[PDB]
């Protein structure tokens, strides 16, 4: 509980500080990679793989809400690395709402399958 | 610098997690 209390403040601190075709191919390659993960090591390989794919996706206010609601379902090291990934995304918001909802909805059903 | 922000960021995050988790 205390460590969780130490992840949320750090997120809040971060938030306060902040205050074509070739891309569609990189979205599809990211899905094939997310699909190999689908049905500490067993979290660590999906969690390492999550980084090169979110970088490829999003190199190519509302997105922090969508990822924050995604994080509240994940919360409700294996949580702590998704929280550090969330903190980086509070400083670097990038993407488009419809696609970011589809990618995070595939996060919700991948988390409901690790469930 | 695109590649260095790309595979700099993730490939090290990879490196430590293989190390942490898989250790």
């Amino acid at each position: 509980r205390n460590l969780l209390v130490i992840a949320l403040l750090f997120v809040s601190f971060m938030i306060w500080q902040a205050w074509g075709n070739w891309g569609f191919s990189i979205i599809i390659i990211t899905f094939i990679v997310r699909g190999i993960m689908y049905p500490p090591l067993g979290g660590c390989f999906p969690l390492l793989i999550q980084m090169p794919i979110f970088l490829a996706l999003y190199y190519m206010y509302i997105l922090p809400i969508l990822m924050g609601v995604t994080m509240f379902f994940i919360q409700k090291i294996m949580t702590f690395m998704p929280v550090i990934f969330t903190v980086f995304f509070l400083w670097f918001p990038s993407g488009l709402v419809l696609y970011y909802i589809v990618s995070n909805l595939v996060t919700i059903i991948q988390q409901q399958l690790i469930y | 610098m695109a590649a260095a922000v790309m595979m700099g960021l993730a490939a090290i995050g990879a490196a430590i997690g293989i190390g942490i988790l898989g250790g």
